[PDB]
């Protein structure tokens, strides 16, 4: 935002921050959707306490998806969670907020520790049984499995496709002040 | 590859395979889900790409429109008494006298 | 090939400088010999013209 | 496009070329680039990008060549050790060798020092001497194939020019 | 590059390198980082003129590189601080030879912009040494 | 946009400036437009094709040799391998022996030939 | 491929290396520079016309834009 | 490079020569030592043959043959190493490098120098013939 | 003398046609005005394509031996060792005899590109070729 | 004699190795996923697990051979390019060689390939270490755990992508991706029950280092909106900016080095992690972090004093060496030695872009080889004697002569013997230190080369000799030919690696 001979040149986009907040909220909501998706595919009465995380030790797809979602919640790379924290840090640096950067880093470290503390209770001595039984046999929702697969695909490798979402969010935020 | 339809069809086939595998059921079950999911995914991917291009064009136009907004706000963000300052007198005079033609 | 082509640039430059100095010394010696021969020729020409 | 970081120093900065005054705390990205980020961090900042890359390569070659000269002096000492007995080695070394050994010491040669701490003008002079040596070496076409990759036609033309130059040089009166 | 030939030698190509003044090098760096747009613009203009009017049958084929004359003059004025003329034509006799070499390497023998930069830098160094 | 030959007249400039801005030779202009003043795009394509062929051949030979050596000497224990190789046809034994080493040797020869510059024509 | 056919830079870079930068300059820089030099181009044309009449605008002398 | 040693006189050299002293000079390596020698090649060939025979004998007797295999493999390797040592232009204590070898390490420069030497020799020979003719003409009187 | 002998040899080579492709390639390599830029590019492309020594020749030669060995060890029933050795020797000799995939489709292009300038009877050709010789 | 073929050959070889690795990974993934519904290891004679393992091993070996050839070609090309830049003398001509892109494969992440010798060294070392780790991982993978077989190829591909890119964003992203595979391996392959907390702590420390590095990288990227090291060189950072960037990069790389007192994670990991993972974790990750720190540090000019970093490295080396006498666990002692070596290596590059990188690279290679040998010995002991502490296993040489001889040779090599590359790297590093700080160099030589060495030897010697009277009916057998060949290969690499051309050293 400099002025040269009464003609100004702007190299900054004022709508980037709103798009950044929207993308962070969207990523958090998407992670929460997959986090609760596994709960929806199991007997929701079998997961009560924090130590009741070994109930996730089941058929390999459930365990792998749960581990990936737990990692994504803490924002570790290269899941969708790391994208939000990295973009927030980049925006804060672009706004020259060193104290805010330090506080965000401390908070992210504390959150990573809290989220990873649950991974300790993941191990179980044997395969668990948290699936509801229909017609005398355990019922697995194929539609829920497909939704969880799509979410896991968009989280594990969705970092490469971040360009289109970022462009869409920037376009949305462009008319916020216009 | 290059075709959004081909990419979507491949994505749909892979999604069907992954959903079948995660279900612990054997493959080649509900084969009607394969072509249907492939077509649906291809359509979704093509629509997403077209929407992305249109949104890029619209965002370029919106940024071009917002270019004057930033200049006017910075002129409006001049400190109290800084409007008439020599570093801002030219801009203040152009924006208030020349750029008042409604 | 490591010994043959992958020579140290410093050692190569030093050897090249030494060889160039030797070539320059040989050129100076050849110039001295040529000057001696030309002086002999000029002396012979002057004696003949006498 | 190069951005910038807002500075926190509440210090007035005076610019006389444009006869202007600006605050260190309140300066644009262009102002920071032109006044705060305009510091120099290169030995030969007046050279182009490719010129400076070539200068860096030549300076590395020159430091290695100084090390090579020191090694040559050491090798000469070692050879004189086997060539001359200890009865006369002392005077022979005291003739000229020890002076060059002292000249080729740690102050002048990088040697075991991880960094050859030399001034900008010192590095300029070292690279200049290396360039003069390179000019002398390539004046006889000695680069091919040790120090110069030349194609067939270029090498043949250089050889013909070198033959002509050698004839001209040897065709001069003695000094 | 930064070497001077030996006037009195028994050989043809004896030279000795030199170190320029710190202030002169600072002026050269300031000109390079302040007028660097002119050099890239001139290279692009030369390429575009060779593409468009380079064909002999073109209407502007007789014009040559006249389109880059304005860029050359602007670069000369900017690197020269606009104190000895507005164009490379009004250059002093000290840098005339180096300016001619730069003009040749830029518009006649189209060497890479590094060589043209070196020749222009030689001209600028001559000017800075003359008008210190 | 403002840098164009339109509006420029030869009478507006001097003859010296015209000569300093005179168009170069036709061959020089064609090379500069083609950026082929030093080497040809055809030569670059030939080099690319040679590199691709060499990489493919070297990879194939190395993979074939590794597969053959693994499939020929991993029959089992030492005594099992000895007995099996003994109870094999002479052409079969030769193929088991020659082929795994031959592919690696050919790949190494090709790599050595590529890595050197013995083909330079300025030789006597 | 198709997902990366809209910009000369990789998607990861464009998402990460464009932090609040003008998207017009990021995707189509030439038009952005031309628009930013709108009045500058007119001033350069006026100076060129004046010099064609023999009037050299030294204040506008630095205004010689290639792109 | 310079001589690096205190200079002496030819008269003193002759005086020392009258005393029976000698100047140590490099001597050619014996054919047994030369890696570019037919003697070395024959020795390598005989060693290879004897190694094959000893390998057969050890196969008949069960004695170790890995040493023979290593020696046979190194028979060309030793020649390669010796030739690499010989072809190097660096010197440590041996004879100083010759300008002929230094030129052989630089093809274009060597060819130009040889051609220039031939041209200079031709010019000198022409000058010598002219000087002889001039001496004959002067002697004619 | 030596220059005179070199000039005589260069004239003799200009008379000959086998070395003419080398002479024309050297003349074009000078980037001189003797040959057109398009003509120079075409001649360079033809020579480079013709002068390439692809590893495909070695790959084909090696495959023939390995393929023959596999066919003999897999298809032949109760084969004779002497016959197999004779076949291997014949294959080695034939591979030695075979030319390394000689190509003439780019050789005629070089002749067509070079004959247009009449290199032998060209005053500037000798001047360019006097300086440059392998 | 340097033709355009060599540059094109090297670029095509790099691109082809990357593309072949990608194709092999894709084929292996398709085979593993599409041959079973549950994708579990088939406990039968006809199983895809054997095929997948063989494919991974053979692909790794072929890629290693191809990478060796390509690295030789790349070294030749780099030497030729360096000479060509130095060759030109006349100002009329300049180095202008414009090459075209290949048609068979596209650029990875649509980015041009940039080559550095340190990158090739890191790639080769990582390949060898991953091969060794996979060979030592046979006794770990089983039913429902065979999915981790292809993780090493994924790490190799990530390293190849990282060591061939010029974008700081790509480099940082690739450096951050390795944490997930390591955590997955630790959580699912380690046999120890205490390894859960160890994996958690390792993940936490690695994430802290990654966060610091990411903060530094984001600051750098935001300061100059460009993604090229040339553009970074085309810009100058302020004093505070340079200080903060250097401090953050050093903190992240030291947390990933590891450095004192952020070495608890490394200690616990090496104590509890599986042998193959620990061999790969120590061999590769530390080298990758060091390479990233060196690449970032050279691209940024700093006027600050490196006294803080030098002192940190020296104190970490001293602390790691001093604790050796109290380590009865072989894995713990090896970890302490590796920490000391890593601190010594990280000490070298503290002099900026000076002539200290070669010593650091040589020491990194030597440390990787020595740590690989030590981890292989520890794994063999834990497989034979079913223990890792010296109190229960003694007199190995009496019952395992080959193992005892190998242990003695490993101790000799770890002593920095003159013939080993550890001697040359030690000489270079000590020369640089004594040029900077003589007394500090002497102190560092006094502690690690004697005190830590004496402790490591006394711990190793007491187990090397003795009389294993305990557990007569359950005595172990000698080392298999696979382990013997691995040890011979490691020794050969350590020895013959000193004979490499000095153009790079």
């Amino acid at each position: 935002m400099s002025i040269f001979s009464n003609i100004w040149i702007n190299n900054d986009l004022n709508s980037y921050g709103l798009s950044i907040l929207l993308l962070n909220i969207i990523n958090y909501l998407i992670v929460f959707m997959l986090i609760l998706s596994v709960i929806l595919l199991t007997n929701l009465s079998k997961f009560k306490s924090l130590n009741q995380f070994k109930e996730f030790n089941s058929y390999n797809f459930i365990l792998y998806s749960l581990i990936f979602s737990l990692l994504s919640m803490a924002g570790i790379p290269p899941l969708l969670g790391f994208t939000g924290k990295f973009l927030a840090i980049l925006y804060s640096s672009f706004k020259s907020q060193y104290l805010l950067i330090l506080f965000m880093t401390i908070l992210n470290i504390f959150g990573m520790y809290f989220y990873i503390q649950n991974l300790r209770f993941v191990v179980k001595k044997n395969k668990s049984s948290i699936l509801n039984y229909k017609n005398y046999y355990v019922n697995i929702n194929y539609s829920i499995t497909l939704n969880i697969i799509l979410l896991n695909f968009f989280n594990f490798f969705g970092i490469l496709f971040l360009s289109d979402l970022i462009i869409i969010l920037n376009y949305i935020s462009s008319y916020i002040y216009i | 590859m290059s075709s959004m339809l081909i990419w979507g069809a491949c994505f749909g086939l892979f999604t069907r395979a992954a959903a079948c595998k995660a279900s612990m059921i054997p493959l080649t079950t509900s084969p009607w889900k394969y072509p249907k999911y492939m077509i649906v995914s291809a359509v979704t991917f093509y629509y997403f790409d077209w929407y992305r291009r249109m949104a890029l064009e619209q965002l370029c136009y919106n940024e071009e429109k917002l270019e004057r907004y930033q200049i006017r706000a910075k002129l409006q963000s001049l400190k109290i008494g800084e409007e008439l300052s020599d570093a801002y007198r030219e801009s203040f005079f152009e924006h208030a006298v020349q750029k008042n033609n409604i | 090939y490591q010994g043959l082509n992958l020579a140290n640039p410093a050692e190569s430059l030093f050897s090249l400088n030494t060889a160039a100095e030797e070539i320059e010394d040989k050129i100076r010696q050849i110039r001295i010999d040529n000057d001696k021969l030309l002086q002999r020729k000029a002396q012979l020409e002057e004696e003949l013209a006498s | 496009a190069f951005g910038g970081f807002r500075q926190t120093d509440n210090s007035l900065i005076i610019d006389d070329r444009r006869k202007i005054i600006l605050n260190t705390r309140s300066l644009n990205d262009f102002q920071q680039k032109i006044y705060l980020r305009n510091f120099f961090t290169n030995y030969r900042p007046d050279l182009s990008s490719y010129d400076y890359f070539a200068f860096k390569e030549k300076l590395r070659i020159g430091e290695l060549f100084l090390n090579e000269y020191r090694k040559r002096i050491n090798n000469e000492v070692r050879r004189a050790a086997i060539l001359t007995p200890t009865s006369s080695l002392r005077e022979k070394m005291n003739h000229k060798i020890a002076d060059q050994i002292l000249d080729l010491s740690s102050p002048h040669v990088r040697g075991a020092h991880f960094q050859a701490v030399r001034s900008w003008t010192d590095a300029s002079k070292i690279v200049n001497y290396v360039e003069e040596k390179q000019t002398k070496i390539n004046k006889y076409g000695l680069q091919f194939p040790l120090l110069g990759n030349m194609t067939e036609e270029q090498c043949a033309s250089k050889e013909d020019e070198v033959y002509q130059r050698l004839l001209k040089e040897m065709q001069k009166p003695p000094k | 590059m930064f070497l001077n030939p030996v006037k009195d030698s028994e050989f043809d190509d004896e030279v000795k390198g030199f170190v320029p003044s710190e202030g002169e090098v600072r002026f050269v760096a300031n000109k390079n980082k302040e007028c660097g747009y002119y050099l890239q613009g001139i290279e692009q203009c030369r390429r575009k003129m060779v593409q468009l009017a380079g064909d002999s049958s073109s209407q502007f084929h007789s014009l040559g590189f006249l389109p880059c004359k304005r860029l050359v003059d602007a670069h000369y004025r900017c690197m020269t601080d606009d104190k000895f003329g507005s164009t490379i034509e009004e250059v002093p006799e000290i840098g005339l030879d180096s300016a001619q070499k730069f003009f040749d390497c830029t518009f006649q023998q189209l060497k890479p912009m590094q060589s043209c930069r070196r020749f222009f830098d030689q001209v600028v160094r001559d000017v800075y040494r003359a008008n210190g | 946009m403002n840098i164009s030959y339109t509006g420029l007249k030869l009478e507006d400039y001097s003859d010296e400036v015209i000569r300093k801005y005179k168009f170069p030779n036709s061959n020089e202009l064609e090379r500069f437009l083609n950026r082929e003043q030093t080497l040809t795009v055809q030569q670059h394509k030939s080099a690319i094709k040679l590199a691709q062929q060499d990489f493919f051949a070297v990879a194939g030979l190395l993979s074939v040799g590794s597969l053959s050596y693994i499939f020929y000497n991993s029959v089992g224990g030492k005594v099992i391998r000895d007995r099996i190789r003994a109870s094999m046809p002479f052409p079969k034994r030769v193929l088991v022996q020659v082929l795994p080493f031959v592919a690696l040797g050919t790949a190494l020869i090709i790599s050595r030939r590529g890595i050197e510059g013995h083909n330079h024509g300025y030789k006597q | 491929g198709v997902w990366s056919n809209i910009h000369p830079t990789d998607k990861v870079t464009l998402s990460f290396a464009n932090i609040g930068r003008p998207f017009r300059l990021i995707y189509r820089p030439e038009i952005f520079l031309r628009d930013q030099q709108a009045k500058f181009i007119q001033l350069e044309k006026e100076h060129i016309e004046k010099s064609k009449k023999g009037e050299f605008v030294e204040t506008t002398s630095p205004l010689v834009l290639w792109n | 490079m310079q001589n690096a040693y205190p200079e002496i006189t030819d008269q003193h050299r002759e005086f020392l020569k009258k005393q029976g002293l000698k100047v140590y000079e490099p001597k050619p390596l014996p054919d047994q030592i030369n890696p570019f020698s037919k003697t070395y090649w024959i020795t390598n060939a005989f060693i290879i043959g004897v190694s094959f025979l000893a390998r057969r004998h050890a196969l008949k007797v069960g004695a170790p043959r890995i040493f023979w295999s290593g020696c046979i493999v190194g028979v060309p390797l030793a020649a390669i190493i010796s030739r690499g040592k010989s072809d190097q232009l660096d010197e440590l204590v041996g004879a100083r490098k010759t300008l002929e070898q230094k030129l052989e390490y630089a093809p274009i420069t060597r060819r130009a120098w040889e051609r220039a030497l031939a041209t200079n020799q031709e010019y000198q020979n022409e000058i010598k013939t002219q000087i002889q003719d001039l001496q004959a003409e002067i002697a004619a009187k | 003398a030596s220059q005179l002998q070199r000039e005589q040899k260069l004239v003799q080579s200009l008379q000959q046609e086998s070395l003419q492709p080398h002479l024309f390639k050297i003349i074009v390599d000078s980037q001189s005005d003797l040959v057109c830029e398009a003509d120079r590019r075409e001649y360079i492309k033809h020579y480079t394509r013709a002068n390439e020594k692809s590893s495909t020749s070695q790959l084909l030669q090696v495959g023939a031996l390995l393929g023959y060995i596999y066919a003999v060890g897999r298809y032949v029933s109760n084969p004779s060792t002497r016959k197999f050795s004779y076949g291997l020797a014949a294959l080695l000799g034939s591979f030695s005899l075979l030319n390394p995939s000689k190509n003439l489709h780019h050789n005629h292009s070089l002749r067509e590109i070079y004959s247009k300038y009449n290199i032998s009877t060209n005053p500037q050709a000798l001047e360019i070729l006097k300086s440059r010789i392998y | 004699m340097f033709n355009l073929n060599t540059i094109y050959l090297s670029r095509i070889f790099i691109e082809f190795n990357f593309y072949f690795l990608f194709f092999l990974f894709l084929i292996s993934s398709i085979i593993f996923y599409f041959s079973k519904i549950i994708s579990i290891q088939n406990l039968n004679q006809n199983s895809v697990f054997n095929f997948l393992k063989l494919a991974n091993i053979f692909g790794i070996l072929i890629s290693f051979f191809i990478h060796i050839i390509s690295f030789w070609f790349y070294c030749i090309y780099s030497y030729n390019l360096s000479l060509n830049i130095f060759s030109d003398i006349n100002l009329y001509n300049s180095n202008s060689i414009e090459l075209l892109n290949n048609s068979l494969l596209p650029n990875y992440f649509k980015s041009n390939i940039t080559i550095d010798f340190f990158g090739l060294i890191l790639l080769t070392l990582a390949y060898i270490v991953g091969f060794v780790s996979i060979l030592a991982l046979d006794t770990r993978l089983y039913w429902k755990n065979i999915k981790y077989i292809f993780s090493f190829t994924i790490f190799l591909l990530i390293v190849y992508v990282y060591v061939t890119v010029s974008n700081i964003l790509l480099f940082f992203m690739c450096y951050e991706l390795l944490l997930i595979p390591s955590f997955l391996i630790v959580y699912f392959v380690s046999p120890s029950r205490r390894a859960i907390q160890a994996s958690l702590y390792f993940v936490i420390w690695t994430q802290l280092g990654s966060l610091l590095v990411l903060i530094a990288i984001s600051y750098i990227i935001s300061i100059t909106n460009t993604y090229e090291f040339n553009d970074l060189k085309y810009f100058n950072f302020t004093n505070s900016e340079s200080t903060i960037i250097i401090f953050l990069i050093f903190l992240g790389f030291g947390f990933k080095a590891p450095i004192w007192p952020f070495h608890y994670w490394l200690t616990k990991t090496h104590v509890e992690a599986p042998s193959g993972f620990s061999i790969y974790l120590s061999g590769f990750l530390v080298k990758t972090a060091l390479y990233g720190f060196y690449k970032f540090n050279t691209s940024i000019f700093i006027d600050i004093d490196s006294s803080i970093f030098i002192a940190i490295c020296i104190m970490g080396v001293v602390d790691s060496s001093l604790k050796m006498w109290g380590q009865t666990d072989l894995k713990k002692l090896v970890a302490y030695g590796t920490i000391q070596e890593m601190n010594i290596i990280y000490l070298a590059f503290c002099w900026g872009d000076s002539c200290a990188i070669l010593g650091g690279i040589l020491f990194s290679a030597t440390h990787a080889f020595l740590s690989a040998l030590m981890f292989f010995l520890v794994d063999c002991i834990y497989r034979r004697y079913h223990t890792r502490s010296l109190v229960e296993v003694n007199g190995i040489l009496h019952i395992t002569p080959n193992l005892g001889l190998s242990i003695l040779f490993m101790l000799v090599f770890f002593s920095g013997i003159p013939g080993t590359i550890k001697f040359i790297s030690e000489f270079y590093i000590f020369s640089g230190l004594l040029e900077a700080s003589p007394f500090i160099c002497f102190i560092l030589m006094l502690v690690a080369n004697v005190l830590g060495l004496i402790g490591f030897s006394k711990s190793w010697f007491n187990a090397t000799f003795g009389m294993p009277k305990k557990n007569t009916k359950y005595l172990p057998m000698d080392l298999s030919f696979k382990e013997s060949y691995i040890i011979l290969y490691c020794f050969f690499f350590l020895f013959i690696f000193s004979y490499f051309s000095s153009i790079f050293f």
